[PDB]
């Protein structure tokens, strides 16, 4: 910012005007506009060159949101330890980025790219008959590693439990840890001879993420990024038999266990023999030399209370020194005791698997450390126009409340005040004369609601099947499995259960009465039920999504807060003000005002062997 | 046995890294020396074209958008606009196949008008079955049976399957089609077959050239279009004759009167000078005489196939040039080391790109020519 004159409009701009440096002639060629002092990244997408830089971009910056036309990326200090990691220096940034950047980068840029990039690559962290061993290729570092207050070719013992702390010390100091495992060199672990079989596909999506994870030939430790549906189980598969050592899967559900292990079996060539299921149904252990672990983080978890047939399983994993661990659903291990699994247990690579990669608290970042930094990002759009996943139609349905139920509305307490609004008659019509329709066109419809009691009172009135917390095993198998394979049942009323890593390819049809106040990844992970579509080939197919939302409630601020992930990720929803038709139903739920105010009552009213012988 | 992930990265940012004039024109001058060669090739004004199309479940496919049938009856529409603006005293026939048959849809009429509406109306029905050469040639012999000697008799086949399935001997059609002096033209879609070819060779004297086979949409257009200009005769097939026409005088009457040709009350048409009946519209044959009406306009629209504008030789930079303007625009020449004049070897006139296309495409006539004085 040198000799430049400011615009009148200048004072719009608040510091954010960037006009101050000039363009060169190949502006219509070069792709990338870079903000100085922001870092901001605008990407066009109707440009030459654009699937030139469409990877190049996305390792070195994340997407904070890529919509049709305009892509926006940012460079942060996270988003370059990920980029250095994976054979990257200064240099060739600074000069891919002069080479496609229309604006040229500022020092306070070039700046930021020097600090971060030339860190890396100077301690590494080595684990040897479960002692872990902060190893340095330098003696140097001795100096500044051993003098540090927190700590406690040169190599030195640090225990398993301070390795939570260790690894938040080396974000800190200068240099950060890699995680490499050179499996091609290491024979002491025993290791799984598994491959893919012949009729396994390996999609192009996947392969880039998998080269992302073996660019250097040494099994990294980081979190993959794939949208609901995209394959993510076949992405382990594929990293656990290429490593072909002892490995585990850690997912937050029982149903999920059977659903991994049952891909599992049939994707690769793993014998029954080697895979055991550790879960509260059956605890044996593989005794073969190496094998498999399908498990849940509260089993790996638990602590205090463990029984003498979870204790000798214990005992099993925390002896032997594993290699792998696969974390489906990664973006819960950074929990107050989910992340104990990862120091616990010893592996010398880990991966991460969430489609989802946000949670409402500030603990996101920390996978950068608990696992390590992000590979591999796959965009939502890209994957859904090439037909690897289903396009939804995301809608939001606005239910104006009844006065009657609106007047309790203002005196009623928040606590009671989602129960007041939930069961609104407006709602119930708006879901009774969606499902209609939709049962009427065909579609397999999942109804989800967070409150058990609305949950109970839609199917109880409705005669249709639900399921929610309480329920076993068996019997919510037993329904999931008749509302598949049974053209009679056609919708199923699900809870916060099965919300996540369920695999349902014939649901189409989504309906969320009422769920869990601002969380986005419920919404996210909710809408990933029907992006499993097994006809998401067929012409004109479009699955569907609603959101009934009460007017001039809460649930206003919170369904417009908890969709704001979706909008980043490409989708839009549409308000419906009205359905067309919906009057000329022959019969809707409360429709008479004495009907109305019976439920306005009740949802108010809510809150000695001798002595046998006589008796 | 290390799989392609373990090896390196794509790196797809290597692959991309960061006298024209002359170019420009070389090409110019190259396609210029493809046309150079004209001479007066003597061609049959008057032809009787029965156009065949296929509607067969091979052209189902997915290959031309949308799809083959509606693709051949959009392009057959424009061909019959076309061919009766340049032929106007030609006649033409309609004929499909379908099922294993050949059906007629349109009867050998000067009338485009009439074509129009039954291309039209085939665009609706789905089509199916197998074709049958035999059948629509065998078909298209009949129609051309009733036709002058003077008249070129050929026929066009738009052929989309790689199989033909026939009741009887294909060679015996081929023969007879030879001794009738019918000419065939093939339009293939997907790939040469063998009895195609023979079909193309044989009966235009040995010739190959008349069996075509796309490579894309565009390239079809140009197919299509090509056949609308008249097809040169062979020498020792001589049929020189003199056809009796006449040349009617437009009327305008008070009242309107019976056609004698579709028996209709008209307002105005056109008498003829041998009967004195009046018909609708030119150029037909006159409903009770049997004598062809034309205007002179329609013979004049043929002249120019008759004699043709000798090409345009580009003019070397080496040698100086008369006007720094177009003879007939006077659009300045750009300096660009490279000339754009054409010139005109029979009046020494220099043409600019732009004339030159629109001189030998939309007009016949070199402006320089016709106001240089003898
Ligand atoms: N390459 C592939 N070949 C066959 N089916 C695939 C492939 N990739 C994904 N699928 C299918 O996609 C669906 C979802 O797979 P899954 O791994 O459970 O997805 P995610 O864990 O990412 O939600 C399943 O029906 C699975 O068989
Ligand atoms: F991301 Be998936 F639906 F397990
Ligand atoms: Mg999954
Ligand atoms: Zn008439
Ligand atoms: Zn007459
Ligand atoms: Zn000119
Ligand atoms: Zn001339």
């Amino acid at each position: 910012p040198a000799d430049f004159v400011p615009d009148s409009v200048s004072g719009m701009f608040r510091s954010h005007d960037f006009s101050y440096l000039r363009l060169r002639p190949d502006h219509a060629s070069r792709p990338l506009w870079i903000s100085p002092s922001d870092g901001r990244i605008i990407l066009e997408s109707f440009s030459p060159l654009a699937e030139q830089a469409q990877d190049f971009l996305v390792t070195i910056a994340e997407p904070i949101s890529r919509p049709s036309h305009i892509h926006e990326y940012k460079i942060t200090a996270y988003s370059l330890y990920a980029a250095v990691s994976v054979g990257l220096e200064t240099d060739d940034i600074i000069s891919v980025l002069d080479r496609l950047s229309k604006v040229p980068v500022a020092e306070s840029i070039i700046n930021f790219i020097k600090g971060a990039t030339i860190s890396y690559g100077k301690v590494k962290l080595v684990i040897k008959h479960n002692r872990y061993f902060v190893e340095t290729t330098q003696a140097d570092i001795l100096q500044m590693l051993l003098n540090d207050s927190v700590i406690g070719v040169h190599s030195f013992e640090i225990a398993n439990e301070s390795v939570e702390v260790v690894k938040k010390r080396c974000q800190e100091i200068d240099y950060p840890v890699l995680e490499e495992y050179d499996f091609r060199n290491d024979h002491r672990n025993p290791d799984l001879d598994i491959d893919l079989k012949p009729s396994t596909q390996i999609r192009p999506y996947q392969e880039k993420s998998l080269s992302k994870m073996f660019g250097n030939g040494r099994a990294r430790s980081g979190i993959i990024v794939l949208p609901c549906g995209a394959g993510k189980t076949l992405v382990g598969i594929t990293a656990a038999c290429t490593i072909k050592k002892s490995v585990i899967v850690l997912c937050t559900s029982s149903v999920s266990v059977m659903q991994w292990r049952q891909q599992f079996l049939q994707w690769c060539t793993l014998q029954p023999e080697n895979c055991a299921v550790f879960t509260s149904d059956n605890k044996e252990m593989f005794q073969t030399e190496s094998g498999l672990v399908v498990s849940t983080y509260s089993m790996v978890a638990n602590t205090r209370n463990r029984s003498h047939d979870s204790q000798k399983v214990m005992d099993f994993l925390t002896g032997r020194e594993w290699g792998f661990i696969i974390l489906d659903e990664v973006h819960v291990v950074p929990a107050a005791m989910f992340r104990r699994v990862v120091s616990t247990i010893a592996a010398h690579a880990k991966l991460g698997l969430t489609a989802t990669l946000v949670r409402e608290d500030d603990k996101i970042g920390d996978l950068n450390f608990l696992i390590g930094p992000k590979l591999y990002e796959a965009n939502w759009m890209e994957l859904s126009q090439k037909g690897h996943i289903a396009n939804v139609q995301c809608a939001e349905v606005w239910c104006p409340m009844t006065a009657e139920f609106y007047q309790e509305y203002l005196r009623e307490t928040a606590r009671k005040r989602m129960l007041l609004y939930i069961m609104n008659p407006t709602k119930f019509q708006a879901c009774q004369f969606l499902i209609q329709y939709h049962e009427r066109r065909g579609d397999k419809i999942i109804v989800f609601s967070d409150n058990v009691y609305a949950l109970q009172e839609y199917a109880l009135k409705m005669g249709k099947p639900f399921i929610y917390g309480s329920t076993p095993q068996q019997e919510r198998m037993n329904i999931l499995q008749n509302f598949q394979y049974n053209d009679q049942i056609n919708t199923i009323f699900l809870s916060k259960v099965g919300d996540t890593s369920i695999d349902l390819p014939e649901a189409t049809c989504l309906i969320q009465i009422s769920s869990h106040y601002g969380s986005r990844r419920q919404e996210a992970q909710r809408l990933g039920r029907i992006l499993r579509a097994k006809r998401r080939n067929d012409e004109g197919f479009n699955a569907f999504f609603y959101s009934l939302v009460s007017k001039d409630t809460q649930e206003m601020y919170y369904s417009t807060k908890r969709q704001a992930f979706l909008v980043d990720q490409g989708y839009a929803f549409k308000v419906i003000t009205h359905l067309h038709g919906m009057e000329n139903i022959p019969n809707l739920a409360y429709a008479s005002p004495r009907e109305r105010r019976e439920l306005l009552q009740e949802v108010l009213l809510k809150n000695h062997p001798l002595i046998r012988k006589m008796y | 046995g290390g799989y392609a992930w373990e090896d390196e990265i794509k790196r797809s940012w290597d692959l991309v890294k960061v006298a024209s004039l002359v170019a420009s024109i070389v090409e110019a001058r190259k396609k210029r020396t493809a046309k150079k060669n004209i001479t007066p090739y003597q061609r049959g004004i008057i032809r009787s074209l029965i156009l065949t199309l296929d509607c067969s479940e091979a052209m189902l496919e997915k290959d031309l958008r949308p799809n083959r049938h509606a693709m051949i009856i959009q392009y057959a529409i424009d061909f019959v606009h076309e061919f009766f603006d340049q032929n106007p005293i030609s006649q033409m026939g309609i004929i499909i196949m379908r099922n294993g048959l050949a059906q007629l849809v349109s009867q050998v009429s000067g009338n485009p008008q009439d074509h129009i509406d039954a291309l039209k109306s085939i665009r609706k029905q789905e089509p199916k079955g197998n074709p049958s050469l035999q059948n629509a040639l065998e078909m298209a012999r009949g129609l051309l049976l009733p036709v002058p000697a003077h008249c070129t008799r050929e026929v066009l086949i738009v052929f989309g399957s790689l199989s033909t399935t026939d009741p009887g001997d294909i060679h015996q059609t081929i023969d007879s089609l030879v001794s009738e002096k019918i000419r065939v033209k093939v339009l293939g879609l997907s790939a040469q077959v063998a009895i195609c070819k023979e079909l193309c060779k044989a009966t235009n004297y040995g010739d190959e050239s008349f069996y075509k086979i796309l490579l894309d949409e565009t390239h079809l257009k140009e197919l299509f279009n090509e056949a609308v200009t008249p097809l040169p005769v062979n020498k020792i097939n001589k049929g020189f004759t003199l056809v009796k026409m006449g040349f009617p005088t437009r009327i305008f009457e008070d009242t309107p009167t019976f056609c004698s040709c579709h028996s209709k009350l008209v307002y105005g048409g056109y008498f003829c000078p041998n009967c004195h009946s009046k018909v609708c519209s030119l150029p037909t044959v006159c409903p009770c005489c049997d004598l062809m009406l034309i205007l002179s306009t329609h013979l004049a629209r043929s002249y120019h196939h008759l004699m043709p504008l000798k090409t345009f030789a580009e003019v070397p930079t080496t040698e100086k040039f008369r006007s720094e303007d177009c003879f007939s625009c006077q659009s300045r020449f750009p300096i660009l080391l490279t000339s754009s004049r054409y010139r005109c070897e029979d009046c020494k006139q220099e043409f600019c790109v732009d004339c030159d296309v629109f001189i030998h495409e939309i007009l016949h006539n070199c402006p320089g020519c016709e106001s240089k004085p003898v």
